[PDB]
RNA sequence: AAACUCCAGUUGACACAAAAUAGACUACGAAAGUGGCUUUAACAUAUCUGAACACACAAUAGCUAAGACCCAAACUGGGAUUAGAUACCCCACUAUGCUUAGCCCUAAACCUCAACAGUUAAAUCAACAAAACUGCUCGCCAGAACACUACGAGCCACAGCUUAAAACUCAAA
């Protein structure tokens, strides 16, 4: 299915954010994943602050890659993730653009009475 | 299983799916797919090689084979989850409910009970007669009591032989 | 409502704990009694069987397994 | 008071524990239950009804074995209150709550409302609860107490569970 990884990697110089990066879509690659598009959110100030591979975080570069992958590749990309000392936090979600909104008319009231009884 | 190559069911009758990239052949193919999608392909072929008229779904026999993917999905689940009670319980219920329509698709159009039957690998039985515990008094007596019927019928035959050794020698 | 009905209950279940409690060493050993009697009118059930068929003894092979003991 | 004083405060490092707010929502699941995040699998049945016992489940507590252990905590020890002991209060700590693999099979397991289908016109209807009913099916009931008991039987249950009487007694319950 399509896939949005949502990768935080360490704050790092150009060259070594280029080779983390290419380093994790050969990963996907590796595993039968076909990427559609990476894009570059921008380095930030983290939300707080993160512990990984025994070191400490307070910024990081936000990164997403937009792939498809066998149901299978997910488990064990997010186990090659959890290796590589370059990524502070990476986690695999369902594309949301993959899930369709419904339509919505408006807001129904709810009778207070129901509130109660129910 | 079908091959992972296998196009969806929703994409296998577009014009042109073959001449498309391989890529393009990747992202529709059951490899891309969640289980649910290899499934639908399964049913498919079942119902092309069982029933009558594959686009009928509501006939007796195409429920039986939608009902029978189910629980081949269901004991696939259990063999990697051994605990989970609330599927074990769809799946006994789910093989209830087959059984159920085989009774009345046996009782209505046998000629298709037995290709369903042979379709689907289904060993039709018959449900015990009555349900009541066999317990270790039950099971042991049971045991004993074949036991003395299988020494009676042996000792019953030597009296056979003996009675007819004498006979012969009056003569 | 009232609870007058579930105290009764209550105070017999009190008590009758209170009594198993007591004479849980005397009721173990009734219990076990009552189990080698149990296994004994067992083993004459099965001997019956074989005697009113015609055999002199037990099938051969055949052992009365004891099917009222812990182990 | 005892206890602690490798105590307390700041800062940093740091979980097999538990999951603020959302939730004024009333959803999911057969029920039991389920409210941190992600992914995978995945939520039976194109007529209904259909089991103390068949089949599969079943909170909490509990058993067996091996782990984890922040915090909580039967029990236990100490302090205190007390005429004094236990409890209520304080401190410490255990089984246990957790994980895994087996059991045990209970609840005020209760919306105290059996499942399905139908009706809102008749009389609206003992009362209260929760407006009053019809068809159909299964389960169950027939004074109180004896009695979630005795015996028998079955059960991995052994101070256990399920099923479940009678005698004596009363004119009530
Ligand atoms: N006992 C059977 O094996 C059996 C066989 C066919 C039909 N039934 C039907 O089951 C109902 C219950 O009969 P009962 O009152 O004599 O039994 P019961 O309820 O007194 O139970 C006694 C025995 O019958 C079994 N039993 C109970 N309910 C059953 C059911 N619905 N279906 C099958 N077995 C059941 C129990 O497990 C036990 O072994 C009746 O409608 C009967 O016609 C029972
Ligand atoms: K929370
Ligand atoms: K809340
Ligand atoms: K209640
Ligand atoms: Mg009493
Ligand atoms: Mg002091
Ligand atoms: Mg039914
Ligand atoms: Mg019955
Ligand atoms: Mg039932
Ligand atoms: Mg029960
Ligand atoms: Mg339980
Ligand atoms: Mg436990
Ligand atoms: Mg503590
Ligand atoms: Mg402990
Ligand atoms: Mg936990
Ligand atoms: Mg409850
Ligand atoms: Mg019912
Ligand atoms: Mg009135
Ligand atoms: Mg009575
Ligand atoms: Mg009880
Ligand atoms: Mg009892
Ligand atoms: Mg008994």
């Amino acid at each position: 299915p399509r896939y949005e990884l949502a990768l935080i990697l360490k704050a790092m110089q150009r060259p070594e954010t280029a080779a983390t990066l290419k380093r994790t879509i050969e990963a996907l690659m590796d595993r039968g994943a076909i990427v559609r598009d990476l894009e570059n959110l921008g380095e930030r100030a983290l939300p707080y602050r993160i512990s990984a591979h025994s070191q400490q975080h307070n910024r990081g570069g936000y990164f997403l890659v937009d792939f498809y992958a066998p149901t299978a590749a997910v488990e064990s990309m997010v186990e090659h993730l959890s290796r590589d000392i370059d990524v502070i936090r990476g986690n695999i979600v369902k594309h949301p653009l993959t899930q369709e909104l419904k339509e919505c008319e408006g807001i129904v009231p709810v009778p207070l009475a129901e509130k109660l009884y129910s | 299983d079908p091959p992972p190559s296998t196009l969806l069911k929703d994409y296998q009758n577009v014009p042109g799916i073959e001449k498309v990239d391989d890529v393009v052949k990747r992202l529709l193919s059951l490899e891309m797919a969640n289980k649910k999608e290899m499934l639908k392909i399964k049913q498919e072929q079942f119902m092309k090689k069982i029933v009558a008229n594959p686009e009928d779904t509501r006939s007796l026999e195409a429920r039986i084979i939608a009902l029978s993917v189910k629980i081949r999905s269901y004991e696939e689940h259990l063999e990697k989850h051994r605990k989970d009670k609330a599927h074990k319980r769809y799946l006994l219920m789910s093989i209830d409910q087959r059984k159920k329509m085989l009774k009345n698709l046996r009782n209505t159009n046998y000629d298709v009970f037995e290709k369903i039957c042979w379709g689907l690998g289904i060993e039709y039985t018959f449900p015990p007669l009555y349900y009541r515990r066999a317990h270790r008094r039950f099971v042991t007596k049971k045991a004993l009591c074949i036991r003395v019927f299988q020494e009676t019928q042996k000792l019953k035959k030597r009296r056979r032989a003996l009675k007819a050794a004498a006979a012969a020698q009056k003569q | 409502k009232n609870v007058l009905k579930i105290r009764r209950r209550k105070m017999n279940h009190h008590k009758y704990r209170k009594l198993v409690k007591k004479t849980r060493f005397l009721r173990r050993k009734v219990q076990e009694g009552r189990l080698r009697r149990k296994q004994i009118k067992f083993e004459k059930d099965l001997r019956r069987i074989w005697l009113k068929a015609g055999l002199k003894e037990a099938p051969e092979g055949w052992q009365t397994p004891k099917i009222y003991l812990r182990g």
